[PDB]
Parts: structure tokens; C-alpha cells; sequence
């Protein structure tokens, strides 16, 4: 979990930024304003909640498999 | 779970892929149909075949677990339908929908993996006589398929 | 000259420029520089098959309009 908190995080603003990602594949829901966001080393984006229950019992990115501790 | 099995459910009714369909067989999310029909130019062409598909309650954290109803010939599945795909065990992302799952295994059809089979004499032939294979195999999609 | 649609892994069909003559593995580089996924890992599948890398669009018969299916690399056992 600690590893897993310094992972880059931070809340999804739809007006500053248009991002390629808009969607966590996780939940396969969109991604909306204010919620937390988590940033593999890969740049893969997805729901920190999602993803981080992910994490917990795989060290790898969902959409490319990268390793997430690198 | 369940939210995500509905959002699966709306991703195959907005975006078909053209070889597969699945969905709830009742009133149950967790226990799916599915069909793949047999691609052409293999020896499963004209095939119609049938699956069923249980999501586990920590879906889509855990793969689901597919099996073919429809008798198939193949190194990776065996007489009770079970599959032995990587992507269904070990190697699972939750990236993969079931649409693009049930894709994967279409593809396995003709990509077998003969050098770690589920069914080793199936291997056998396979490896050492081809048009043996895909005639037996012609003759099961025929048989079990149509 | 043609273009071809790809099912991706992020959920969304993104468009391909591409010819007759391209290889399966510059179209995987094309997917790779979109998606930020490696080719090794990349499978993509038209008409229910694996296209393998070595072999090209046209060998495929993959013609213009054409839908191709991103999913992980995958092994039978
Ligand atoms: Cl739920
Ligand atoms: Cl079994
Ligand atoms: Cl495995
Ligand atoms: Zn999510
Ligand atoms: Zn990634």
C-alpha cells in the first residue's frame, strides 16, 4: 500500500486538460471532474481506487503490463 | 461487480464484434451464453459454437471462467469444454472485456498451443500430421458445430 | 492511401492510415505511439484470426474500412 501511495496521483480537471485517457478500464466508467486519479510509471491512467485494489495483488499495468514498481 | 458486468453488457450492445455475442442467459449477471462462430478458412469454418461464462464475485479482479458447451477439437480445450489460456488464469487484466475476451479465444482456435497442450494426443497429431489434424478437426465442426 | 479502424485496450476505436504493403509490425508501431502499449505485447485480430507479425495488411486480405481488435498477447497450455 505504501508503494502503492507514492505512485503519482491527482484529481481529474475535464476543462485544464484534455487527456487521450478518458476512461478507467477498470470500472469501465469515465473519468470525472475532482476524482483521484493514479499514474503508473507506464503514464497509463485509471481511477486510484480501481486501480490501486488492482495493485494490490498484481504488480503489473492492466493495459500494457508493465511493471508498476519501476 | 455487478456495475461493471452491466457496463460489459452495454459495451457488446453499442460496439458487436462481428464473430461473438454474449449476455445473461436469465435474470442472473453472473452467468453468461456466449456464441463464436468458427473462423473461415480453418478447419472450423461454418462452426456455430456455444459457451457458457461465470463471472466470479470479485469480477473483473479475478478472470471470468468460459467454457464451451459445443464439442471442439483443439490441443487447449479438452472433452468438458474447459480452457487453458493464460489470459484466463495467470496473465488476466481487467482491461480485457468479455467481448475482447471471447476475441481471444476465437484467435486461439487457429493459433494453438501445441508444446504445452491441455490434450496431448491432440498435440501429437497436430505436430506430426497436419491434414490429419484439421481433418478430424473439419469433421468435429461438422458433427458438433452445424 | 486506405484507413482501418483498431479496438483499443483504452476503450475507444481510433483510425489508421495505412497501405496494402504495410507489415503487421508497422501497424503495431503506428498502436504503439497512440496507445503507449509495446508491440510484444499487443495481439490484434481481423476476422477472428491473429495477425502475425512478418506478414503484411494485404496478405491478410485486410481491405480498406476494415476492423481490427486490439487485445493482450496471449499462449494456449
Ligand atoms: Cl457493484
Ligand atoms: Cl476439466
Ligand atoms: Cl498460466
Ligand atoms: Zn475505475
Ligand atoms: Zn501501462
Amino acid at each position: 500500500k505504501a508503494d502503492i501511495e507514492q505512485l503519482p496521483s491527482y484529481r481529474f480537471n475535464p476543462n485544464n486538460h484534455q487527456s487521450e485517457q478518458t476512461l478507467c478500464v477498470v470500472c469501465m466508467c469515465d473519468f470525472e471532474s475532482r476524482q483521484l486519479l493514479r499514474v503508473l510509471p507506464c503514464n497509463h491512467e485509471f481511477h486510484a481506487k480501481c486501480v490501486d485494489k488492482w495493485l494490490k495483488a498484481n504488480r503489473t499495468c492492466p493495459i500494457c503490463r508493465a511493471d508498476a514498481s519501476e | 461487480a455487478l456495475k461493471r458486468i452491466h457496463k460489459e453488457l452495454n459495451d457488446l450492445a453499442r460496439d458487436p464484434p462481428a464473430q461473438c455475442r454474449a449476455g445473461p442467459v436469465g435474470d442472473d449477471m453472473f452467468h453468461w451464453q456466449a456464441t463464436i462462430m468458427g473462423p473461415n478458412d480453418s478447419p472450423y469454418q461454418g462452426g456455430v459454437f456455444f459457451l457458457t461464462i461465470h463471472f466470479p464475485t470479485d469480477y473483473p479482479f479475478k478472470p471470468p471462467k468460459v467454457a464451451f458447451t459445443t464439442r471442439i477439437y483443439h490441443p487447449n480445450i479438452n472433452s468438458n469444454g474447459s480452457i487453458k489460456l493464460d489470459i484466463l488464469r495467470s496473465q488476466w487484466s481487467p482491461a480485457l472485456t468479455i467481448s475482447k475476451v471471447l476475441l481471444s479465444i476465437c484467435s486461439l482456435l487457429c493459433d494453438p498451443n501445441p508444446d504445452d497442450p491441455l490434450v496431448p494426443e491432440i498435440a501429437r497429431i497436430y505436430k506430426t500430421d497436419r491434414e490429419k489434424y484439421n481433418r478430424i478437426a473439419r469433421e468435429w465442426t461438422q458433427k458438433y458445430a452445424m | 492511401s486506405m484507413q482501418i479502424f483498431v479496438k483499443t485496450l483504452t476503450g475507444k476505436t481510433i483510425t489508421l492510415e495505412v497501405e496494402p504493403s504495410d507489415t503487421i509490425e508497422n501497424v503495431k508501431a503506428k498502436i504503439q505511439d497512440k496507445e503507449g502499449i509495446p508491440p510484444d505485447q499487443q495481439r490484434l485480430i481481423f476476422a477472428g484470426k491473429q495477425l502475425e507479425d512478418g506478414r503484411t495488411l494485404s496478405d491478410y486480405n485486410i481491405q480498406k474500412e476494415s476492423t481490427l481488435h486490439l487485445v493482450l498477447r496471449l499462449r494456449g497450455g
